[PDB]
C-alpha cells in the first residue's frame, strides 16, 4: 500500500533497505527515516498509508 | 501579497470560504517553517511547495 | 448575529426551572424577546416554545418539547431565558440568541453554555470553570495558557484581552503589562427594570 | 463638521456691541473668513458674515440687520468677532464660522449660545419645531448616571466615549475597569510652538 | 509588514560582526527568514542578503558582498540576523525583515536600525532607523514632546499610546489622563500547551 508522507527523506547509490525483496520485506507501511540529519520536525497536511 | 501566489478562490474549487467579524483568536500563524515555496525561481513554481 | 455570551446552565434535574443569562450586542440583547437555540442532533437548533412581548400567551411547536417564558420587561428591557419543565431531551449546548437567530457549531457565535438535564458531566466540569465566548475589544485570547506560550508574534502596542481571565493588557517592549482595576462595578443584567429614566 | 466650542452671547438691547468666546476648530480657525452663522428653531442654520484676510474687507448677509465687525490677526492668529448695531430681528443661536461650511447635528458644533436682542429675558423663541429641553440620559453616555444605570444594558467588553468629558470608560469581562484621573490642560485655538515640536 | 520590533545595531567595527534581533507579523516571520534592507543618502534601497532557511548556504548580491548569516535559535522564537566582515561601506539604514516585497517609499517599515561601521554616522535616536512604526489603537506618537501637538489644536478625546515609550493616555476635555500600567512581564520561550482548551 502507497504511503505518500513529506518530510526530510534521503536516497542514495547505497540506500540501507534498498535490496530486493527476495529475503526481505515484501511489505512495509512505514517511511525510511531511520537515518535522517535530524534537529527536523516532521509535520504534514495529509498523509495515507 | 497572497492573492497572487497559490490558492485564490477559483471557480472549479470544491469548497467554501467563510469569514466572519470576531476578535477571538490572535496569534499562532507564524509557525510555519516547514512550508515555503519560491519567488524567484528557474526551475519553475508550482502552486504550494 | 456573532458574538453570543452565554451564562447559566449548569447540572440540573427534570421538571422544575432552570434560567439561562446572556449578554450581547445591541442587535440580539436589546431584543424584547430572545429564544433557544441549542446543538446537539435531536433537537437541533430547535425553538419550541416562546411567550408574547406583553400578555402571557405561551406558544409552542407542535412538538411538545415544554412551553418555555421569555422573560422581559418593557422598562430598561434585557432579556432572561426561562425553561420550565425541562425534558432528557432539553440537554444540549445551548446559546441566547434572538428568536429568529440560528447559531450553531461551524463558526460558533460564542462558546454556549452546557445545560444537563441530569447529574454528572456538565460545561467542562460542574459547568463552573473555564471557557469564554469570544472577544470584544480590537483583539482577544482566551487563557493564559493561549496568550502566555505563543503570544510573541505580537507586535509592540497591540491592546488584547484575556477574557477567560478577564485581563486587560498591553503589548510592550518584551513582556506585557496590567492594566488591572480602577472602579469595579456589576455584572449586566443586574438588575434592569427600576432605572427607568 | 464635528465639534466646535461656542460661549460667550446674552441679553443686550438694541445697539451697542456683542462678543462670543469660541476655542475655535480648525474647521473654521484656519479658514479664509470666520465670521458667524446663526440660526433660530424656527429657521435653518444661515450665513452671516465672512471676511477677505488682511484689510478692512467685511461682507454681511441681509439674513442678520447688524453691521457685523470681522477682524483678524495674521501673525499669533486669533479672530475677533464683534456683533455690531443689533437690531431685535437679530435674535439667533450663533456659531462661529465662514459663509459656507457643512452644519449638522451630526456635525454638531454642540449647543452654540444663544444671543438676544431687547428681548428683556433668556430662551429660544422664534420657533416653528423642536430641541426639546435636550436632557440627557442615552445608550451612548453623556453623564455618570449612565455609567452606573446602562453598563447593565450592554455587552460584557466595550469602550464607552462619554462626549461631555470626552473621556474612555470600559465595562469588561464580569466587571469594569474605570481609567484614571489626571491634568486639566486647556485647549486653545493655536499656538506658535509645533514647529519646534 | 509595517510595526517590525527591531533591536540593536549602534556603531561597530570593521571586520567582526554585528547580530540584530528582529520580530515581526507572520507576513514577514514566516518566509524565508528575515535578511536586510539597506539605504543612505550615497546608496540605493537595495536587498543585501538572504537565506534559504538555515544551512551553510546563504546569498548575497554582488552590489553588496558579505558572507552574512541568517539563523533561528529555539530560545526564544525571533530571528536573529547576523552581519559579518563590515565595511564603512556598511553605514546605512537596516530594516531587518524577510527577503520578499520590500518597504515602499510611500510607507515606512516598523522603526529600523541605524548600523554605522567605522565611524558613527548612525545611532543617532530621533533620527530614521529610529523613528519609525509601532502599534496603537487609535493614535500614538513617540513621546510626551510630540503629543503636545494636541494641545495646539481643538482636538480633544483620543485613545492616545505611546507606542514608542510604552505609555497610556487619553487625551480628554482640556487635559490628557497619565495613567498607571502596572509591571512588565517578560515573553516566554515556545511551547504548543495551547490547544488544550
Amino acid at each position: 500500500n502507497v504511503v505518500i508522507k513529506v518530510c526530510e527523506f534521503q536516497f542514495c547509490n547505497d540506500p540501507f533497505l534498498g535490496v530486493y525483496y527476495h529475503k526481505n520485506n515484501k511489505s512495509w507501511m512505514e517511511s525510511e527515516f531511520r537515518v535522517y540529519s535530524s534537529a527536523n520536525n516532521c509535520t504534514f497536511e495529509y498523509v495515507s498509508q | 501579497k497572497i492573492a497572487d501566489y497559490n490558492y485564490k478562490l477559483p471557480d472549479d474549487f470544491t469548497g467554501c470560504v467563510i469569514a466572519w467579524n470576531s476578535n477571538n483568536l490572535d496569534s499562532k500563524v507564524g509557525g510555519n517553517y516547514n512550508y515555503l515555496y519560491r519567488l524567484f525561481r528557474k526551475s519553475n513554481l508550482k502552486p504550494f511547495e | 448575529q456573532v458574538q453570543l455570551v452565554e451564562s447559566g446552565g449548569g447540572l440540573v434535574q427534570a421538571g422544575g426551572s432552570l434560567r439561562l443569562s446572556c449578554a450581547a450586542s445591541g442587535i440580539i440583547f436589546g431584543r424584547n424577546a430572545m429564544g433557544w437555540y441549542r446543538q446537539a442532533p435531536g433537537k437541533e437548533r430547535e425553538l419550541v416554545a416562546g411567550i408574547t412581548r406583553r400578555g402571557s400567551i405561551t406558544y409552542y411547536a407542535d412538538s411538545v418539547k415544554g412551553r418555555f417564558t421569555i422573560s422581559r420587561d418593557n422598562a430598561k428591557n434585557t432579556v432572561y431565558l426561562q425553561m420550565n419543565s425541562l425534558k432528557p431531551e432539553d440537554t444540549a449546548v445551548y446559546y441566547c440568541a434572538a428568536d429568529p437567530a440560528s447559531p450553531a457549531p461551524g463558526d460558533y457565535w460564542g462558546q454556549g453554555t452546557q445545560v444537563t438535564v441530569s447529574s454528572g458531566a456538565g460545561g467542562s466540569g460542574g459547568s463552573s470553570g473555564s471557557d469564554g465566548a469570544s472577544g470584544s475589544r480590537v483583539t482577544a485570547f482566551s487563557n493564559m495558557d493561549d496568550m502566555l506560550q505563543k503570544a510573541h508574534l505580537v507586535i509592540e502596542g497591540t491592546f488584547i484581552y484575556l477574557r477567560d481571565s478577564t485581563e486587560f493588557f498591553i503589548r510592550v517592549r518584551d513582556g506585557w503589562k496590567k492594566l488591572q482595576l480602577g472602579e469595579l462595578i456589576p455584572i449586566p443584567a443586574d438588575s434592569p427594570p427600576p432605572p427607568a429614566l
